[PDB]
């Protein structure tokens, strides 16, 4: 599978290694969520990651389901 | 604002603020001190001290700052930093630290 | 370690006679003094309400152990000046600690 | 510095669904906050006040007010003043037990 | 660098004076919008009556003098300046117990 990644400067689309089959997208607003909008992590998961009250999860299976929402998939 | 920095670059082109308003050699100035007490917080018995928040109300009269507003768009009234202009050094003599003056100017 | 002293001392009370007239007065006095010592804890441990640390577990304990023992110490004391005027002995006081357990009691002398 | 007819003090505006809406709350980040180990925020508004008895000329007439309605978690004392104080009072009733 | 000029154009050249509120006009008012982040709360002290706060004021006002067309220069869109180059509004906690 290939996912975007935050874990990489810049922002860069990766393939995921085995076992992480899923593209997900994690945005909560922060103290700057005024200014510059929600936190944006982004990456490849085995299970879908868990959500909080705050978070707001995005889950997928499919190739790069999980772009900047300032981009396209 | 335009005219507002004309209009402070003309008052403040010979004012010196070390310099008492004194149109004529002799005069006095009168200065109003009033007191507005925003809360009294304590009043520590151990040290003989008493600690409170006020805001100072000084009104005076500098010559020096007058101007016709007709010549200045209307205006009326400026709002200047404290240490532009002469103030007289109106502290608390009473005062148990060694803070006389003010602190927010 | 003074709690340690002062439980010590707690389930020491339990070999003093009633005879003297000294048994509430030992055991009120260690919990005094652990009075003292919940004084000087208040001023040597941090006053936050995030968790119970484990040293207020064992404040705790040492003094539920030192109020207990001063609970059964009055029962005690009350069993002992309990006149055959107002009360009777029952079946089961004098078929369990007085024909059962003081045969099973090798410590006792 | 300046009086109402000269600056205006307002609370800041944000966006989520095309519609403006205002911060009437003191902002604080879910993750990056450590709750104090005694108090606990239940609320935390914010405001903008305006005392219409004073007179916008003046410095008295505005106001941005942020509040915090927290509170206490009562565990210190109840392990260290209650308790202990509510079982030696305990002690003195059965006092009563005790034969002259 | 680009934002040499521009800092010149905009300071010195223009003669901006941060003593001067940024109005046109002096019967304008210049709207300070003002939110609150709590970063962290110290303590309560209950005895000296008095709350600690590590708090953020974000403050946004427009200044029409720190105006500029991106392209008439290199394509820089945004600038950062000390306040004590710019006009600032001195917005102060007035229930301070401290001299803060
Ligand atoms: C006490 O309290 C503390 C705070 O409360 C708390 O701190 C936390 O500790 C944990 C664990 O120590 C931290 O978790 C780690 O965070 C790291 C940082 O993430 C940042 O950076 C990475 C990018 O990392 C690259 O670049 C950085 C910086 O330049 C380097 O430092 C890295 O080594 C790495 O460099 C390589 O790659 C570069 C190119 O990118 C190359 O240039 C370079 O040459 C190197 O090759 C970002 O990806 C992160 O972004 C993600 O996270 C942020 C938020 O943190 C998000 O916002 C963002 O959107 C992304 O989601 C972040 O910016 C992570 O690197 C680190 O990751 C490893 O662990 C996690 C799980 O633990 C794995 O998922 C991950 O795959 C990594 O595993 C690799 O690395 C680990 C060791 O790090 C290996 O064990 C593992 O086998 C695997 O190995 C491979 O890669 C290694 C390179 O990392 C390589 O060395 C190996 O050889 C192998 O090939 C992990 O997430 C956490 O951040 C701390 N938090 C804070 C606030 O500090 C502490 O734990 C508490 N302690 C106790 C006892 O309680
Ligand atoms: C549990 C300890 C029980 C215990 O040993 O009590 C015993 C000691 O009693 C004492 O000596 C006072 C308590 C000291 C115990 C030390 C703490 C042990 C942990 C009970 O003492 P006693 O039975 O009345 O004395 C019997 C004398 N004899 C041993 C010669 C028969
Ligand atoms: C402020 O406005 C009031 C009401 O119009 C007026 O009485 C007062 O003189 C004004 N103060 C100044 C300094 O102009
Ligand atoms: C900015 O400068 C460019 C270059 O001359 C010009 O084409 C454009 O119209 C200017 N924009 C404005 C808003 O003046």
């Amino acid at each position: 599978i290939v996912c975007h990644t935050t874990a990489t400067s810049p922002i860069s689309a990766v393939t995921c290694p085995p076992g992480e089959n899923l593209c997900y997208r994690k945005m909560w607003c922060d103290a700057f969520c005024s200014s510059r909008g929600k936190v944006v992590e982004l990456g490849c998961a085995a299970t879908c990651p868990s959500k909080k009250p705050y978070e707001e999860v995005t889950c997928c299976s499919t190739d790069k389901c999980n772009p900047h929402p300032k981009q396209r998939p | 604002s335009v005219m507002e920095d004309t209009l402070l670059s003309v008052l403040f082109e010979t004012y010196n603020p070390k310099v008492r308003p004194a149109q004529t050699v002799g005069d006095k100035v009168t200065v109003r001190v009033g007191l507005t007490l925003t809360n009294l917080l304590i009043l520590n018995e151990k040290i003989e001290e008493m600690t409170t928040n006020v805001f100072l109300n000084l009104a005076w009269t500098d010559y020096r700052l007058q101007w016709d507003p007709a010549a200045y768009e209307g205006i009326k009234d400026l709002r200047i930093p404290s240490s532009d202009v002469w103030q007289p050094d109106i502290v608390l003599m009473n005062n148990n630290d060694g803070s006389f003056e003010i602190t927010l100017h | 370690i003074p709690c340690l002293l002062f439980s010590f001392l707690t389930g020491l009370v339990f070999y003093l006679p009633t005879d003297s007239g000294e048994k509430m007065t030992l055991s009120i006095s260690v919990l005094l003094s652990l009075t003292v010592f919940l004084l000087v804890i208040v001023e040597l441990i941090p006053s936050t309400s995030s968790a119970v640390p484990l040293i207020g577990k064992y404040m705790l304990f040492t003094m539920i152990f030192v109020i207990s023992s001063i609970i059964i110490t009055v029962v005690v004391i009350n069993t002992h000046h309990r006149s055959p005027s107002t009360h009777t002995m029952p079946q089961w006081v004098r078929k369990i600690f007085i024909d059962t357990i003081p045969n099973v009691m090798f410590f006792s002398t | 510095n300046y009086d109402a007819n000269e600056i205006t003090m307002d609370l800041m505006t944000d966006t989520i669904d095309g519609k403006d809406y205002p911060i009437e709350w003191i902002i604080i980040d879910p993750e990056a906050f450590t709750e104090n180990g005694e108090w606990e925020i239940i609320h935390k508004p914010a405001k903008k006040n305006i005392y219409p008895d004073k007179f916008p000329n003046g410095t008295n007439y505005q106001d941005v007010t942020f509040y915090l309605i927290i509170r206490r978690k009562p565990l210190f004392y109840v392990i260290n003043f209650i308790t202990p104080c509510v079982l030696i009072s305990f002690l003195a009733s059965l006092a009563f037990y005790l034969p002259a | 660098n680009e934002e040499e000029r521009l800092i010149n154009d905009l300071l010195i050249v223009n003669k901006y004076n941060k003593h001067v509120r940024p109005v046109k006009h002096n019967n304008e008012v210049v709207n300070i919008a003002l939110s609150l982040t709590l970063s962290n709360l110290i303590s309560l002290k209950e005895t000296d009556e008095t709350l600690t706060s590590n708090v953020w004021m974000d403050h946004a006002w427009y200044d029409h003098r720190l105006t500029w067309n991106a392209s008439e220069y290199s394509d820089i869109s945004i600038l950062r300046l000390p306040p004590e180059l710019v006009w600032i509004p001195d917005i102060v906690l007035q229930n301070n117990n401290d001299g803060q």
